[PDB]
């Protein structure tokens, strides 16, 4: 987290601890001042599959060292509707039990934020 | 609360409890499924689906 | 009491139907190749060992599993087989995570020991069940039921699972597949536990009832034959060029059609169920027209023609060239199968089928390890066109071989004094 100028490229670096990063997804999340949670990426970091949303498109790229335990969101043109904290969740790869469990991880580790204006 | 989708999520919704100033808490996984850490005070709650290749949240209720 | 039964077509039906179901394991993997590199994170090598595998293990558990095909009899060996089946079928269950390709390999390592059971019954079942003058028909719809499981395992796969990225979807799509192959393998191995019975109440041919009333030592005569080590030689070149195809098939029509996994199936069953018609005409003319050689030769020959159209014509971007081609070559590929087989028989009379027959399998099985793993290692660092030619030049050398073969037929000069 930091300052950073409108049309900057910021590098915001989550950091895991006691699960391995490659067994999981991580998801990163933004929630600014009066507009609740808004999901922003998400990554494999073992298959190195990507998601964003149609929000940011172009500008950000979620990636992974998954021999550090870090994942990590760059910036790359900035708004003011891109200035919030910044949360780091993880999901667990959801095993595919039809019907007799189908189980729908949802994030239970989230980051404590780190701020971004 | 309601949280109803535009699409066919599949029990692959979560509700989260956000109180000001904080990350949010996992309550219930799978749309019926209560999450041990965080089981059931007054805060902001979040409901989100995990079904579709991008995760999206609820309007937010207070 | 000479008499055949009605639990003589019930058994090979049932026979045929997990004959089947192994040999769509052995290519439900092969077929969608690129998306399962893409699950686990694997080589392409590492997905080609999951039908190279099938291969491999045939070679050393051969000579075994004849040995219990005669001291435990015919339902203990389809029991076993059916069981193995299932149990890879529900081993790789498993393994839906990214990070388990050792657990689909166990799986596919399981139901390759099941193959080697499932592949030496068919002459045995025709032998035990049915009259003499049924035996063809029956060891046709045994073979006929593998084949038949080899093209639906190259046309199901790419249609049930998606060339989609999130992991855990296409894990979802993934089981699906899974469990309809384990549902069904289980299904299989339940009708055999009830439906197999070991000898039918009465012999059903004379030469049974007259039977009724060493390997190893063939294997060292029939290497004393220098025309069988030629055929043996030659029928392992084509059909392990076959088998290198087959296995090597969705990542060259991917390399040249991308996002054609449906049409790759596709051609995979146009490849096989051509070659189905192949082996039908091939054993037809064979068996009504007694040239063995020539026709051994002819049909050789146009398997090198139909290779050199496929190599020469997969780039020209038109996926329908694909299909004449890959169904001509398959045509010729699988009409070589019965060639190879009855002038083996032929050239060596008063020896086994069942010998000769399994040294021509082991020779196809060593040929199609050497050439997938070749194949592939040319084509990821020179291209499909070079990892064809690599295959045309040994169906010309298996050609040039093939003229070689004396016209010995010591069966024709048996039967008819
Ligand atoms: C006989 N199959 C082709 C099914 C397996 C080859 O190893």
């Amino acid at each position: 987290g930091g300052l950073v100028q409108p049309g900057g490229s910021l590098r915001l670096s989550c950091a895991a601890s006691g699960f391995n990063v490659s067994s999981s997804y991580i998801h990163w999340v933004r929630q600014a001042p009066g507009k609740g949670l808004e999901w922003v990426a998400s990554i494999y970091p073992y298959s190195g599959y990507t998601s964003y949303a149609d929000s940011v498109k172009g500008r950000f790229t979620i990636s992974a060292d998954t021999s550090k335990n870090t994942a990590y969101l760059q910036m790359n043109s900035l708004r003011a509707e891109d200035t919030a904290v910044y949360y780091c969740a993880r999901k667990q790869y959801n095993w595919p039990w039809p019907y007799i469990h189908s189980r729908y991880w949802g994030f239970d580790y989230w980051g404590q934020g780190t701020l971004v204006t | 609360i309601t949280c109803r989708a535009s699409q066919s999520v599949s029990s692959a919704v979560a509700w989260y409890q956000q109180k000001p100033g904080k990350a949010p808490k996992l309550l219930i996984y799978s749309a019926s499924s209560l999450y041990s850490g965080v089981p059931s005070d007054f805060a902001t709650y979040y409901c989100q689906q995990s079904y579709g290749s991008l995760v999206t949240f609820g309007q937010g209720t207070k | 009491v000479i008499k055949v039964s009605k639990r003589r077509w019930v058994v090979v039906l049932v026979f045929s139907c997990y004959s089947l179901c192994n040999a769509f394991q052995w290519i439900q993997y092969g077929s969608i190749n690129n998306i399962f590199m893409n699950f686990y994170g694997v080589s392409a090598f590492a997905i080609d060992w999951l039908s190279m595998c099938y291969m491999l293990t045939y070679i050393p558990l051969l000579l075994p599993v004849a040995w219990m095909l005669e001291k435990f009899g015919l339902r203990t060996i389809a029991i076993t087989g059916s069981a193995l089946n299932c149990l890879g079928a529900w081993v790789k269950l498993g393994s839906l995570e990214p990070h388990l390709f050792p657990v689909t390999m166990v799986g596919q390592v399981i139901c390759s020991v099941a193959q080697v059971f499932i592949l030496g019954m068919p002459s045995r079942i025709a032998s035990v069940w049915f009259g003499a003058d049924e035996v063809s028909t029956a060891c046709s719809v045994a073979v006929f039921g593998n084949q038949l499981g080899i093209a639906i395992g190259f046309l199901v796969p790419p249609v049930l699972v998606p060339n989609i990225k999130d992991p855990e979807k296409l894990a979802y799509h993934i089981s699906i597949m899974f469990y309809i192959i384990g549902g069904v393998a289980t299904f299989l191995f339940i009708l055999v536990i009830i439906v197999f019975k070991e000898k039918p109440k009465h012999p059903p041919s004379r030469a049974q009832s007259l039977s009724y009333a060493s390997y190893l030592s063939s294997i060292v005569r029939l290497f004393k034959n220098l025309n069988f080590v030629l055929l043996v030689i030659t029928y392992g070149l084509n059909a392990g060029a076959f088998y290198a195809l087959s296995t090597l098939l969705n990542r060259m029509v991917i390399l040249h059609f991308p996002g054609e996994e449906v049409n790759a199936g596709r051609i995979g069953l146009t490849i096989v169920i051509a070659g189905m018609f192949g082996a039908m005409i091939s054993g037809i003319w064979l068996d009504k027209s007694k040239t063995y050689k020539e026709t051994t030769l002819v049909v050789y020959i146009m398997t090198l023609v139909g290779m050199v159209v496929y190599t020469f014509t997969l780039n020209l971007n038109h996926l329908w060239v694909v299909f004449i081609t890959a169904g001509t070559l398959g045509f010729f590929m699988t009409g070589y199968l019965p060639l190879g087989f009855e002038f083996a028989v032929e050239l060596t009379y008063p020896e086994s089928e069942g010998v000769s027959s399994g040294l021509l399998n082991v020779s196809a099985q060593v040929f199609g390890i050497v050439f997938t793993i070749s194949q592939g290692q040319i084509i990821d660092n020179h291209g499909t066109m070079f990892g064809n030619i690599f295959l045309c030049v040994f169906l010309a050398l298996g050609s040039a071989l093939t003229a070689f073969i004396k016209s010995d037929l010591r069966r024709q000069r048996a039967n008819k004094d």
